[PDB]
């Protein structure tokens, strides 16, 4: 048997509904989201860390000429000299006065610390969202996990729960992000192949260990003065420790909604926003008869004292009568009122109490009790404390949040205006078409 | 069999695969029955068998 | 200095362009595209195949009584019996009799040729596109391969090319397309864990090597009824199979604008969409200053016949009055006209014949030899074959594809139509207006 419910997607808090069917007796139904994990569909582009430049040694050419080729390495520099004398510990390292050449050459690779402190780019888009259940029904539980497209079936012990579709989608990322040691970003990197010297992103490479490593970095080469020989040269400040002074926080206290981040799959779990509509296929043989469960008549309900805050505050009693014993259930059929009890003991001619929470200053609920209707009106005050620690259980109406006699008071005044100039109209035009006559 | 079938080809080309053979491409020329210079009983002879 | 200049995207088919610097001499430039790959951005999902039932053997207590536990393998499925009684090869394998119970079980994991003929399951996001330029300048000949997006440079020996961003933005890949054995076909496959029983998708795992493999095909038992041992299974037809048999041509001959797939990538390369901004960093290397190239007097073209179509039909003759013996750059200026030399070598005083290739019935295009302009006008004969096997050099406009006659013979009828309404007009307010006098 289907039941849709649109229960709200807030981690922790339960939400209590009851089923019903002709000729059986009702029974209690509860759903929490005890976990979410909005995973998206990524795509890998490109590792990146501090580079470390080489530098082969340099070639001299004693009394001749030489010329560089064209190589392939991450970002090759060369160009060549002359009229060099260079000088070892032992000097004189050619043998004519300045009419030979040296080389020099420069480029570079990935450190050997990248293989921790890298930093993964990746481009993501399109999360969808799954969520780990808790449903309960009449003294028995179950664990379920789910996806939360409209189609893909969730099913534990003949008992089976399709979950529609989200109602508003989001994801907390932007569409370019990076990674790195578990902290992530939210960064528009530039993509392979495009490198400027200076910033995040002057190395590219396919995975770390690759050879396909591309960069630029501003290495241009300076002439030798001095006569002993080394190479002199310059080159750009690293991008990567740039990136890294001034990064900036990380998206694990900027996201949105509240919600724990994970990195190694990339979620981002357990966070609350909209509702999600769900449907349950209740197995049938987990009901009861209506000619066995204590029908009851005498109705009515006792307000002791209310109060509108987050917790179990309001308190509220009941007067029954019953024919014979057993578990019925007890249900608040409104959506500004929740109950904290949902199974009770009835007896013969018994009476029990009960404990409510509300978000309105007027409580005007119907509480139910074993399938029988019962209006009982209440009013309640503001709270003592005005900051606790646990969420609020139901939303604002618009309606409910204005009291009564905030209501009769204004309507009130509406009415004596808006019957003023009615009495004013009815009297101009009657006695206007009464007295022209002639 | 032994058939034969129309097609229809058109500015920008048209290819067909007979079997394990490779493609070959076909583009068609602007070759409309006539002459656009003179004659006005048939510069819309020209220009109708193309864009009608 | 940067010369920008949009090619267009038609593989092969050069574009030829000349600049232009004050004081220097004119050079050539050709530019053309040579192959052109369009790779996206590939998820995968999941891979099915073929599936094989396996049935481990029957476990039957003689003389007491079954109940099944939990797995998580594969369409787990239990049905113990009631009051079986088998028979082996011996007769009456068990002894104790009307209650002996038994337990079937049934599960599915993939065939063992799964390996070759699995589908893979992808899912496509925008996709980018990477072509392979030939650039000639100067007689100068550079290879290079850039990446379109208009960031990216592509360097290839002292020569910077920055492809701007493409007009068209599309694929021929739609956002889920299946893959198996190369062939490329396009479908619409359930999304993870939503399985149908008889259709794609009916088996999924993340790896053919893994062991969490779901699956929902509908197993239902049957009761033994003949004496032997057995169990009797029943289940549905694979969906893999039989959407094999419906499953439509693939996407080599179904794709728009001619372009081949590559699968191993999943590319789409060597098509034709769109123009492709792009823009060459000339060197200032391939500059002679203008007092050294010989400059040419006077000219005057003259050309001798037409067949406007796809190849160089027809033929060009300049005659000039020049300096010295160099060379000139040849560079038709309009948009329906190309030539096929682009330098000529020159005399003091001599001819040429050059060749072009139009679209339009009236060759009204303006030829530039190294300094100097002068405008070629005759009517061009429509082609005779219907079918030609190259592609057409130039576009068709539909500004100049009109002829001149037609134009000289239409544009007389509409200006008659508005000078007989405009004199008419005009005689009416002066005939009005000089009998008005009274
Ligand atoms: C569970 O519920 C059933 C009826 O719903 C009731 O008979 C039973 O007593 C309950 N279990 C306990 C432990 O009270
Ligand atoms: C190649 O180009 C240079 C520069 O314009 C020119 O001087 C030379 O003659 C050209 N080569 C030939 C074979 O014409």
């Amino acid at each position: 048997f289907e039941h849709a419910t649109t229960v709200p997607n807030v981690p922790g808090i339960p939400y209590k509904a009851l089923v019903e069917r002709a000729g059986y007796a009702p029974l209690n139904l509860e759903i929490t989201v005890v976990s979410s994990e909005l995973t998206p569909s990524t795509n890998k582009e490109y590792v990146t860390c501090k580079f470390h430049t080489v530098i082969p040694s340099p070639q001299v050419k004693c009394c001749g000429s030489l010329e560089c080729k064209a190589s392939s390495k991450a970002d090759y520099t060369c160009r060549v000299f002359g009229g060099v004398y260079p000088f070892m510990w032992g000097g004189a390292q050619c043998f004519c006065d300045s009419e030979n050449t040296q080389l020099s050459e420069a480029y570079v690779e990935f450190a050997p610390d990248c293989t921790i402190d890298h930093a993964v780019a990746l481009k993501v888009h399109t999360a969808a969202l799954k969520v780990g259940l808790r449903i309960v029904y009449g003294n028995t539980t179950a664990h379920l996990d789910t996806f939360v497209n409209g189609v893909t079936p969730g099913s534990s012990r003949d008992l089976k729960v399709i979950a529609g579709p989200i109602s508003a989608a989001f994801s907390p990322f932007d569409h370019k992000v990076v990674i790195r040691k578990g902290l992530v970003y939210n960064y528009d990197f530039p993509e392979y192949g495009a490198m400027k010297p200076g910033a995040f992103g002057d190395i590219q490479a396919s995975s770390l260990d690759a050879t396909d490593i591309v960069a630029r970095t501003d290495i241009r080469l300076l002439k030798p003065s001095v006569k002993n020989i080394h190479v002199p040269y310059t080159q750009a400040v690293s991008g990567y420790e740039m990136w890294k002074n001034n990064s900036g926080r990380p998206l694990q206290e900027t996201a949105p909604f509240g919600c724990k981040i994970e990195v190694e799959p990339l979620r981002a779990s357990n966070c609350a926003y909209g509702h999600i509509p769900i449907s349950i296929d209740i197995p049938d043989a987990a009901f009861v008869r209506s000619s066995e469960s204590p029908t009851i008549l005498e109705v009515s309900c006792t307000v002791a004292d209310c109060i509108y805050s987050a917790d179990f505050g309001g308190s509220l009693t009941l007067q029954y009568k019953a024919d014979r014993e057993g578990h019925c259930p007890v249900h608040s059929h409104s959506t500004t009122a929740v109950l904290k009890e949902a199974t009770t003991h009835v007896t013969a001619v018994g009476s029990i109490t009960l404990h409510f929470s509300t978000s309105s200053p007027q409580a005007n609920f119907i509480v139910s009790l074993c399938g029988k209707k019962s209006t009982c009106n209440a009013e309640c005050k503001p709270p003592a404390d005005h900051i606790i620690g646990e969420p609020h259980k139901v939303d604002q109406e618009f309606q409910a949040a204005v009291s009564k006699t905030s209501w009769n008071w204004l309507l009130a005044l509406f009415g004596g205006a808006s019957s003023l100039i009615v009495v004013g109209l009815i009297v101009l035009v009657c006695s206007s078409m009464l007295i022209n006559t002639r | 069999g032994s058939t034969s079938r129309n097609f229809s080809v058109g500015r920008e080309g048209l290819e067909y695969v007979w079997g394990n053979h490779e493609p070959v491409r076909v583009w068609a020329q602007e070759s409309a029955p006539g002459d656009p210079h003179g004659w006005p009983h048939e510069i819309i002879i020209h220009y109708y068998h193309r864009h009608p």
